[PDB]
């Protein structure tokens, strides 16, 4: 494992190094993808590197010129990084207007970081209407047009189809990983699970697929394991901070499934088949379910979480609530009730990328494990 | 026949009629404040407005109790206070100060903001009622893309389909054209009447008055009764302009633009404080919000009108709105409400006010608040903030 884990550790801890390495070896550019969903397949088809942007543990200073204190933590970090020039090796960024805060960030970005092209994209709420699909195809054609202005050459239809196949292969592999991690929950600690998944954001997907298929082979060689502690499912925007993952392990907790925007939300829904490449991508958005950013008057998110809990005999669900995330805040009461109505206990923990003190999560998770008996 | 009286009666009639429909088994809707009201008016449906009701209860100091009920259910205090008041209302089975019946269907348009999407998702799920969605995607380009126009028109068609089922009636193109003609004239009367302060020194009304009349254009934009109400208001305003009268009290020493909706739980105090310094709001962007102009039977133009409401256009255009309101308003300063509920307006306020100040050369100041949550506003701070703006504006008057 160590050869693989260490490789993934090097790209996650030195993202910028990985980017400068990619541009020099291929002579191609890199494009940043803000949360939650971007059509990475289009960037990949051009032979460029889609790099995931998910903020980071940073204090605020420069960002105070554009945002007041009550913008969500993750977008505060992204803006601060942009202003400090941490993203300057990118030839552009897609900032989808999935919420009020993402929309505002994009508008500020045009002034705050004028040297990095901002590519606009707004997914349709009415994503199951045929009209919604046709609209999203037009948005994707716009994204294609902008990327072609940046790289300097046309992006061929046949290439986008190839990229789509590459990505569906990756999604399948990641789902395979989830199952084998669940069957070896003692070896794959929470910090390990997160590393395997998050690593996909800083390298070509086909290259990450081979690394994970190598890890799956090695784990399957080992015998299945009986979890020695309690199992949980994590749900929210993200939970990748070193501190939070250390607390879980210290209380004998293993993560064996998630509904996190940064993790399983990315690969639980495949891109459908079809003759038209941009149409294929657009219909993927029709098919997303159980996400706070994906329109659904029936709010199936809670029921879907319950299903996963029962499939794997999970002992509890922890809401990893991003500080000041209004979409997740609207969801919380109804999703919590759906889960608790099925006899599954839940916990609320705040995720703040600007903190140097996670004692609340430490004592809450401590009490939650003891409550688990 | 007094305008303020006709207007108050009209507003109360909308609530009364909705309660009567409820009793008789006819469906009642709840709608966002800049939804394409024309569509439901074709079916003679009764539609109410959660934002209007929350502002009303807040002005009667009843919003805090409802917000606290919502927060006890697990809704974070970070969420818009209109949404929290409304969730409290549903949980409480209504309220005392300004009651309204629960909805049988929902009408949601995100041109004002995206929070209404999640807000209405929750109501739909918890009450098990149909949700009609008109998604006006944010305009980064200066103009509305053809793709946006086509998608909005397709959503007009889906809305009509669902409304036929809800109402048990068939869409009537003849009544539809009649509705478009009434709505167009009412939009014109709103923009005209509320723009009178701009080219009138002093202004014929206290600026805060605009937010009372706003309730009318929001909840009855397609009604002929609204036409007559605004014509009467116009007669009174023009009469003032000719006799140098106004509902504003004292000498109009300074003219300003206020950015944002008032803090309703403190509206009386804010009015007294500005007037004490001789300050009046004579420049505003809100006359443009409900103008909503389009030719009869032109669905393309109607889509463009709802898409380009000023909360849904790029930051360049948003800024131009404030700059033009200050200049055309003959203003001496700008005063900014950092509204804790409204993230869309708050998260671009810093850059927007810098640009507006650079272009107009006018001074500005601001204060913290909320349109419905009394915990977010501090009287003493509002007072010193406007006092500071006044000192700057007074020094600049000297030649
Ligand atoms: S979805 Fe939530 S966390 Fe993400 S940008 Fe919007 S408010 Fe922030
Ligand atoms: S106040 Fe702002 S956030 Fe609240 S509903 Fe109105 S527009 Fe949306
Ligand atoms: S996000």
């Amino acid at each position: 494992m160590e050869a693989i884990l260490s490789k993934m550790k090097e790209v996650v801890e030195n993202p910028n190094a990985a980017v400068k390495k990619y541009k020099s070896e291929t002579g191609k550019k890199a494009i940043g993808c803000f949360p939650v969903y971007c059509p990475e397949e289009i960037i990949h088809a051009a032979g460029m590197l889609p790099v995931g942007i998910w903020g980071g543990q940073t204090e605020l200073d420069l960002a105070k010129q554009y945002f007041p204190a009550f913008a969500c933590s993750i977008m505060q970090s992204c803006l601060e990084y942009g202003l400090k020039g941490a993203y300057d090796e990118l030839s552009g960024v897609i900032i989808p207007g999935m919420c009020d805060t993402l929309i505002c960030l994009g508008q500020n970005w045009k002034s705050a970081v004028p040297h990095i092209k901002y590519i606009s994209l707004v997914h349709p709420q009415n994503r199951k209407l045929e009209a919604g699909v046709k609209y999203l195809i037009s948005e994707y054609k716009g994204v294609k047009r902008e990327l072609e202005e940046i790289c300097g050459y046309e992006i061929e239809e046949a290439k986008i189809h190839e990229s789509i196949e590459v990505y569906n292969e990756h999604r399948k592999t990641m789902r395979d990983f989830v199952e084998v991690a669940y069957k070896h929950s003692n070896t794959i600690k929470p910090s390990i699970r997160s590393l395997v998944i998050k690593s996909g954001f800083f390298m070509r997907k086909e290259e990450h697929t081979e690394l994970v298929k190598d890890l799956i082979a090695k784990l399957n060689a080992m015998p299945e394991e009986v979890c020695s502690g309690k199992k949980v499912l994590l749900t929210g925007i993200l939970a990748d901070s070193k501190d939070i993952l250390d607390i879980l392990e210290d209380n004998n907790i293993s993560v064996v499934a998630d509904d996190l925007a940064q993790e399983t939300r990315q690969f639980r829904t495949d891109v459908p088949a079809g003759d038209d490449a941009l149409e294929r991508l657009a219909r993927q958005w029709s098919n997303i379910e159980g996400c706070s950013l994906a329109y659904d008057p029936k709010k199936k998110r809670g029921s879907l979480i319950v299903d996963e809990v029962k499939k794997k005999d999970i002992d509890g669900v922890i809401f990893c609530m991003m500080k000041f995330c209004d979409p997740e805040e609207y969801d919380y009461p109804l999703v919590r009730k759906d889960i608790e109505d099925s006899g599954i206990p839940t916990l609320y923990v705040e995720i703040d990328q600007q903190t140097q003190n996670n004692e609340q999560a430490r004592t809450r998770i401590q009490t939650f494990a003891e409550m688990m008996s | 026949k007094e305008a303020r009286v006709v207007i108050n009666d009209l507003l109360a009639e909308q609530y009364a009629n909705a309660f009567k429909a409820k009793e008789e088994g006819r469906p009642v809707g709840w709608s966002t404040s800049v939804f394409p009201q024309e569509l439901a008016e074709v079916f003679d449906l009764n539609v109410l407005y959660p934002e209007n009701q929350a502002a009303g209860v807040a002005a009667k100091k009843g919003s805090l109790e409802l917000c606290e009920i919502a927060e006890s259910k697990g809704y974070s205090i970070d969420l818009c206070a209109y949404a929290r008041t409304n969730f409290g209302l549903l949980e409480n089975g209504g309220c005392e100060a300004l009651d309204m019946p629960a909805p049988d269907f929902l009408l949601c348009c995100n041109n004002i903001c995206n929070q209404v999407i999640k807000w209405y998702e929750n109501i739909s799920r918890e009450l098990d009622i149909p949700l009609i969605m008109i998604d006006t995607t944010f305009n980064n380009e200066d103009e509305v893309t053809q793709s946006r126009i086509d998608y909005i028109k397709a959503q007009f068609e889906e809305a009509i389909k669902q409304l036929e089922i809800i109402s048990g009636k068939k869409f009537d193109p003849k009544k539809f054209e009649e509705v478009m003609k009434i709505s167009a004239e009412n939009g014109r009367l709103w923009k005209y009447s509320m723009s009178l302060p701009a080219d009138s020194s002093p202004s014929p009304m206290n600026g805060f008055d605009l937010f009372t009349y706003m309730a009318v254009i929001v909840c009855a934009r397609g009604k002929k009764e609204t036409t007559e109400a605004f014509k009467l208001l116009i007669e009174e305003l023009e009469d003032n302009m000719k006799t140098g009268k106004s509902s504003f009290r004292g000498e109009e020493k300074y003219r300003i633009m206020m950015e944002g909706i008032p803090c309703w739980p403190y509206i009386g105090y804010k009015m007294k404080t500005l007037a004490k310094f001789g300050v009046n709001m004579t420049g505003s962007v809100y006359p443009h919000a409900w103008a909503l102009q389009y030719e009869v039977n032109d669905l393309d133009g109607m889509a463009v009108a709802y898409s380009t409401m000023f909360n849904n256009v790029n930051l360049d255009r948003m800024t131009k709105y404030r700059v033009d309101s200050l200049v055309e308003g003959k203003c001496d300063g700008a005063f900014y409400h950092m509204n804790r509920s409204c993230k869309l307006m708050s998260l671009i306020q810093y850059e927007m006010q810098r640009r507006a100040a650079e272009e107009t050369g006018l001074p500005y100041a601001g204060f913290d608040g909320d349109q419905a949550d009394p915990r977010a506003f501090t009287n003493a701070q509002f007072e010193t903030r406007i006092q500071g703006l006044v000192e700057v504006m007074e020094e600049r008057k000297k030649l």
